[PDB]
């Protein structure tokens, strides 16, 4: 029934942007504070940010990020998006998108994730 | 106040049962009362997500943070007491959780390098200062609400949130605040 559908991933040179955004469809989009994960290759999940609901008016981020990327969420599309400006290598990962669980700490759905690879074709 | 301590008893003795592979039986727990086993039952169901109290017990998760299901609650405590409590008030808080400072919490582990590196790592909890105190985090800001953390707090040690009259005033204009 309910599904986040991520998309946008791709290859980007360094110090480029790119826009991700999740699709959310199968439950009430406004309600939930979303977030946006992150998996590198051969490391463990990490958290990207989080943004909360009615209002969308609290932002937080990782200190890897906390200067470069954006999230911001549209209720009446029920989308979410992570804006990335000045990429770097390390920021190369499968890019997650999750719906805060009432409990906070933990998280109720997942989608299947988009890949951004960061590199330079020369350099 | 024995009874809720007998309870607390009982909450660690079904713990320890359900972490191993042992059973759970209301003659068993009977010799290590209908109050006690539902103030048991309440802890389980509250703090750690464990239903059921011959018994069963059924779970809520536990991209699984098992040891995240701390969070909510200390979370309420820090909003009881204003927006910042004391570290000593938070390890009365995790004695009576019977987690102690360097010891190995069947669920949670290590207490301190739990809630002061990894909570603080990422961005739950704030633990500033010789002595220190823990306060909410940016992440805690963007993932729960004041109102949310008070129904929390309110339905252990309480039933409602109104109970609290100026922390249910606070969640109220948090509500107002956040819808803008």
């Amino acid at each position: 029934q309910v599904q986040l559908q991520e998309s946008g991933g791709g290859l980007v040179q360094p110090g480029g942007s790119l826009r991700l955004s999740c699709a959310a469809s199968g439950f009430t989009f406004s309600t939930y504070a979303m977030s946006w994960f992150r998996q590198a290759p051969g490391k463990g999940l990490e958290w990207v940010a989080s943004i909360n609901s009615s209002g969308g008016g609290i932002q937080s981020y990782a200190d890897s990020v906390k200067g470069r990327f954006t999230i911001s969420r549209d209720n009446a599309k029920n989308t979410l998006y992570l804006q990335m400006n000045s990429l770097e290598p390390e920021d190369t990962a499968v890019y997650y998108c999750a719906a805060a669980a009432w409990r906070v700490g933990t998280y109720d759905y997942r989608g299947q994730g988009t890949q951004v690879t960061v590199s330079s074709s020369k350099g | 106040d024995p009874v809720a301590w007998e309870a607390g008893m009982l909450m660690h003795f079904i713990l320890r049962k359900y972490k191993m592979r042992e059973p759970i039986m209301k003659a068993d727990m009977l010799k290590v009362f209908t109050e006690i086993l539902n103030g048991a039952s309440r802890r389980l169901e509250l703090v750690f997500g464990l239903d059921l109290k011959t018994y069963t017990l059924v779970s809520k998760l536990n991209w699984d943070f098992p040891r995240n299901g701390l969070l909510m609650p200390l979370l309420g405590v820090i909003f009881l007491k204003g927006n910042s409590a004391t570290e000593e008030e938070i390890w009365k808080f995790m004695n009576v959780l019977g987690a102690y400072d360097g010891e190995e919490h069947l669920i949670y582990g290590e207490p301190r390098k739990f809630i002061t590196q990894d909570l603080v790592q990422e961005k739950y909890l704030k633990y500033e200062q010789p002595r220190y105190q823990f306060l909410w985090g940016p992440r805690a800001y963007a993932e729960t609400t004041k109102m949310k953390v008070l129904e929390f707090l309110a339905k252990m040690n309480g039933a409602t949130p109104r109970d609290f009259p100026s922390h249910y005033e606070e969640a109220l204009r948090d509500e107002e605040e956040r819808a803008q």
